[PDB]
């Protein structure tokens, strides 16, 4: 137990390829195939993990506990919006909605199961501007007993080619972590545009966020009681692979009143 | 539409109350359901709705 | 004994450079690839003795040796782009059962 | 409407049982035996009359259900002449070469009616080759629950819980919840 | 190695690759007396040894960018900071296109090589590499245009001397234009079917592009990769497509697609003089298109197509019926040879209907009651005419 000095690279789990070889990606950049070290509670690599590389060989030699790499945090205390179910006037169809489809699930999956219905996993608040999108989710946050992870939108895209799909990976580690949780990407409609140009560095990094965004979703198996919510003033700029069963299929249509 | 070009033109009209009723009672076969559910009265209130 | 062998001689396994995962774009002789390291760009590697060049097939994940660039293994899981196509689309399953009138 | 159908009919199995006691009244045990001999007439249960006449009754009363050969040759004849009608629509669809949906069913409609007068090896043949060909689970859950109601008809409890544990086995690679609610009305 | 007569056995034969192995061998010998003769040294297989360590490995993929004073360049790899790289003598100074990719050697980044392409991601879709499947036979009738269009694509490719003899450079393209569904695809086939030459179909609506810039590099790329594989018989097709339509998926509108008409009507005529490209389109509108397409100098013979005759419609009921498992009680006299308006599609329509509709029935032969069947399900699923009425 040396080579655990304190410089080290954090990197990030993708495959066990063998008992004492892996796939991981440093945050450098490039992925490796490195040796594991033969120390480690092996049970502990799972997909997306927030593993430690030893500076000049990349070796795995420390497993993190996976609420540490996180650049996003979950929401405490000191910022808890300050809004109120109550204070929310109408939209008396949406409040239900959503309560039917964020809360229910959190709570009571065997009634779920038990009842032959598919439990939603992502919500799609769409509208016209100014029609409370963003403040319903934010009375939300004020009630939920669940971990409140809220991810803007933009604030993927960063000038670090690879800062993107893997602060993705990074976002939904944590929401897995803390479970029950919902995850509230906001403005998605800079993130899922249609239309595509394959020969520029700004929309081939915003296509890794999205598949890695989608790859995530789908990875979403019938536990982990996590749930997605996202919010559009456009719902016409939005990639239909967004829009299929497993992914966000219930849809709320804040009308303008 | 010129034949030689795109062979069979299939079609599907709106369902019937009979495919209405069909419909439903295969997708009827995913939740747990009290006995003795007339869903043949169901389709035949359904008018319009189709698939 | 082996087993403390192994756990003596690992400490210096560990410090020897890791492998870059590569892929196999196009094979170009019968000791020279074509693979595309990512993200940065394409090699010409060499195979090792092990590896046989007819073994391999474009799309086929590879690991190269750091320190210089030398075939050493070759992966399982593959690309194929057509399952990622698939994939995204999502497309339901279905069977004649399913279908009704 | 569907249905798995009244095959076996579970009266035949319950009034011949009602019949095999002597702890109860004779009048009932007379009602059943008139009605176990109205559906052997109607339905064509010629080899359960064969084997309810041989084992069962006389295996421990008896006279009104009694061993007649004649009826048990006309009616087997008629069965006989049934199975054969499905035979060769069996070997039509082959020879047409249908779909395996088609061949499936005709296997379906072999067995049960197999089932249908009491007959337990060769139906069993018939659906564990039907089971065999890459029809929709839902199809397998109803052929196997047919299975375990040939059990229940035969009172064979182990039939039964090797029918309803095989269920169990794959139920899980279903969810229909109508479907699992048959079983567990089965499994009760 | 030479191909082999005859194809059955005899005894010449024998001799023929008897020969074959003794001229074999004798190479083999006159090249082992020759490098054993030279200093191994610096000859035999060497060569080999020295080329690879003096080319270190791995070697690096690059882009060139210029020839600037011989034995030096400069490449421009997607990551590295476009160094100033010599070019060794290994390399051929002849493949050094600016452009090309190059194989730099690791450390001291020097070429040691020029990688082919020989991806073609997209050609190979384009390019013809199986020939479809009919003959000049299977075309009933249209003898006139069979002609016309062998002594103006295949003669001047097969047959080169009656035309450099008579003097007259070959009629350079060839414009199909004539009613829709009467074989103006199907001699472009049977053009494909023999031919001695490269065959690039593009259909003309994948020249309406979405963005700007691809609406004349697709036409350049398609024209330039004609010109490399020499001959070329590129088979623009649908060419209206870029008049009409009008896609809201082209982000340029009308605009873009005037540019892309220009760089068309451009590199089949151009300054840049190319070589044995010989072009064929063909469309159903000839009227919708800008004559600097269709001005002779770029397209010559405008062959015209029009329907078939009833010795014609005839005809082609023979062709298409000859591969039928026909009963008796069909006649093909009678059969659609009536005069009643046919085209050249409706005649395999109609068979293609009837066939199967006796498939539905299981029935292996082919009865009259269903040709009859087909041939009235043809007739009600026909746009009739529009012109008939003036002069009806
Ligand atoms: N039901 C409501 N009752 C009271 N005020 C409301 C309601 N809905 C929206 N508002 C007003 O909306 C403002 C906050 O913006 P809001 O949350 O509605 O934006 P939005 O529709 O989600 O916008 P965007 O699509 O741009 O994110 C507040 O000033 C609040 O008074
Ligand atoms: N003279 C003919 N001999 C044999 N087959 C013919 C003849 N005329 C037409 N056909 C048949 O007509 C079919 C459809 O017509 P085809 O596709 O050749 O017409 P086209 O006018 O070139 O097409 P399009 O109008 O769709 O661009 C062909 O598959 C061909 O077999
Ligand atoms: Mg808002
Ligand atoms: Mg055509």
């Amino acid at each position: 137990k040396r080579i655990q000095s304190v410089p080290l690279v954090i990197g990030q789990f993708l495959e066990p390829i063998d008992q004492n070889t892996g796939i991981v990606s440093s945050t450098t950049g490039m992925s490796y195939v490195v040796r594991i070290l033969s120390t480690l509670d092996r049970e502990l690599l799972k997909p997306s993990m927030s593993v430690a590389l030893h500076r000049h060989s990349n070796a795995l030699v420390d497993i993190l506990p996976p609420d540490s790499d996180s650049s996003i945090s979950v929401m405490g205390e000191n910022e808890k919006p300050d809004v109120t179910y109550a204070d929310v006037g109408g939209l008396d169809m949406q409040k239900q909605e959503i309560r039917e489809a964020v809360e229910l699930p959190l709570v009571q999956a065997d009634l779920y199961e038990q009842i032959g219905i598919d439990p939603p996993r992502g919500v799609l608040l769409y509208g016209p501007p100014g029609t409370g999108k963003t403040m319903l989710v934010k009375a939300v946050a004020n009630s939920t007993k669940a971990a409140f992870i809220r991810v803007n939108g933009s604030e993927f895209v960063h000038k670090y080619l690879g800062e993107g799909p893997r602060m993705v990976r990074d976002v939904f580690r944590l929401a897995r972590e803390n479970a029950p949780s919902i995850i509230f990407i906001d403005e998605v409609d800079s993130i899922a545009t249609k239309r595509f140009d394959a020969q520029t560095g700004s929309d081939r990094e915003v296509q890794r966020i999205l598949i890695e965004l989608l790859t995530q979703m789908d990875g979403f198996d019938q536990s982990t009681n996590v749930k997605v919510i996202m919010a559009t003033n456009r719902a016409d700029t939005l990639d239909p692979a967004l829009l299929r069963p497993g992914r966000l299929d219930r849809k709320i249509e804040f009308p303008s009143l | 539409l010129r034949p030689g070009r795109i062979d069979r033109k299939i079609e599907f009209p709106p369902p019937s109350v009979a495919a209405r009723a069909e419909i439903l009672r295969i997708h009827s076969r995913k939740m747990n359901l009290t006995r003795g559910i007339n869903l043949r009265k169901v389709a035949e209130k359904m008018n319009g709705c189709s698939g | 004994n082996d087993k403390v062998r192994f756990i003596k001689d690992e400490l210096r396994l560990l410090q020897e450079p890791g492998s870059y995962v590569g892929e196999v774009i196009k094979i170009v002789s019968d000791k020279k690839v074509l693979v595309k390291v990512q993200p940065e760009g394409k090699y010409i590697v060499d195979v090792a003795k092990d590896i046989n060049v007819k073994d391999l097939k474009a799309s086929q994940r590879v690991c190269l040796r750091s320190d210089s660039y030398m075939l050493h293994k070759v992966l399982e899981n593959k690309a194929d782009p057509l399952v990622s196509l698939m994939m995204v689309e999502k497309v339901p399953d279905s069977t004649y059962d399913m279908v009704g009138g | 409407d569907p249905t798995v159908n009244r095959v076996p009919n579970y009266e035949v199995s319950e009034k011949a049982f009602l019949l095999t006691q002597s702890k109860v009244s004779i009048e009932q045990r007379k009602e059943a035996a008139e009605f176990v001999l109205a559906k052997i007439k109607e339905e064509e249960m010629a080899p359960y009359y064969k084997y309810l006449c041989e084992e069962y009754l006389v295996n421990n009363l008896n006279e009104w259900i009694k061993f007649d050969q004649e009826l048990y040759n006309e009616l087997c004849k008629k069965n006989e002449s049934k199975i054969k009608e499905l035979n060769e629509k069996i070997q039509k669809l082959e020879e047409d070469d249908e779909g395996e949906l088609e061949q499936a069913q005709a296997w379906i409609n072999l067995g049960e009616y197999y089932a249908q007068i009491g007959d337990k090896d060769n139906a069993e043949k018939t659906l564990g080759k039907s089971l065999s060909k890459a029809i929709s689970t839902g199809a397998k859950i109803d052929v196997m629950l047919t299975i375990a109601r040939l059990g229940f008809f035969y009172n064979d409890q182990l039939y039964v819980k090797e029918k309803l544990e095989a269920v169990n086995s794959m139920i899980e690679k279903g969810g229909d919840w109508e479907r699992r609610n048959r079983y567990k009305t089965y499994y009760g | 190695l030479p191909n082999i007569y005859p194809s059955t056995r005899c005894k010449l034969k024998l001799l023929r690759m008897e020969r074959i192995k003794d001229h074999l061998l004798l190479e083999e010998e006159f090249v082992s007396n020759s490098e054993i003769l030279k200093p191994f040294e610096k000859k035999q297989e060497e060569e080999k040894k020295q080329l690879e360590e003096i080319r270190g490995n791995p070697l690096s993929i690059g882009t060139l960018e210029e020839i600037i004073d011989d034995d030096h360049a400069i490449v421009t790899s997607p990551t590295m900071p476009d160094y100033y790289v010599s070019i060794l003598s290994f390399v051929d100074k002849e493949l050094l296109e600016p452009g090309c990719s190059v194989l730099l050697h690791h450390k001291t980044m020097s070429i040691v090589g020029v990688l082919q392409d020989d991806a073609d991601p997209m050609v190979s879709v384009m390019k013809m590499d199986k020939s479809p499947t009919e003959s000049y036979s299977d075309i009933g009738g249209l003898e006139s245009q069979i002609q016309e269009i062998k002594e103006s694509v295949e003669l001047p490719l097969t047959h080169p001397e009656l035309y450099e003899e008579m003097g007259i450079k070959p009629p350079k393209g060839v414009i199909l234009y004539g009613a829709p569904g009467t074989g103006k695809t199907l001699l472009a086939k049977a053009v494909a079917n023999q031919t001695s030459a490269t065959f690039l179909r593009i259909v003309g609506s994948e020249l309406i592009q979405k963005y700007l810039g691809d609406g004349p590099r697709l036409c350049r790329q398609i024209f330039k990769v004609a010109g490399e594989n020499a001959p070329s018989i590129v088979f623009i097709d649908e060419i209206d497509a870029i008049g009409t339509k009008r896609y809201d998926s082209n982000s340029g509108g009308e605009r873009e697609i005037q540019r892309t008409m220009l760089e068309l009507l451009n590199q089949l005529d151009g300054f840049d003089d190319r070589g044995d490209v010989k072009v064929i389109m063909a469309t159903n509108k000839i009227e919708t298109l800008d004559p600097a397409l269709i001005r002779p100098g770029r397209i010559d013979r405008k062959i015209l197509f029009e329907n078939p005759d009833l010795s014609t419609k005839k005809k082609i009921l023979g062709i298409h019926t000859s591969k039928m498992n026909l009963s008796e009680d069909v006649n093909l006299e009678t059969l659609v040879t009536t005069k009643d308006d046919l085209s050249g599609a409706d005649i395999q329509a109609m068979c293609t209907e009837a066939g199967l509709l006796a498939l539905r029935e299981r029935r292996m032969q082919v009865t009259a009651e269903d040709f009859k069947q087909a041939k009235e399900r043809v007739m009600k699923n026909k746009v009739e005419e529009n012109l008939e009425g003036l002069y009806l």
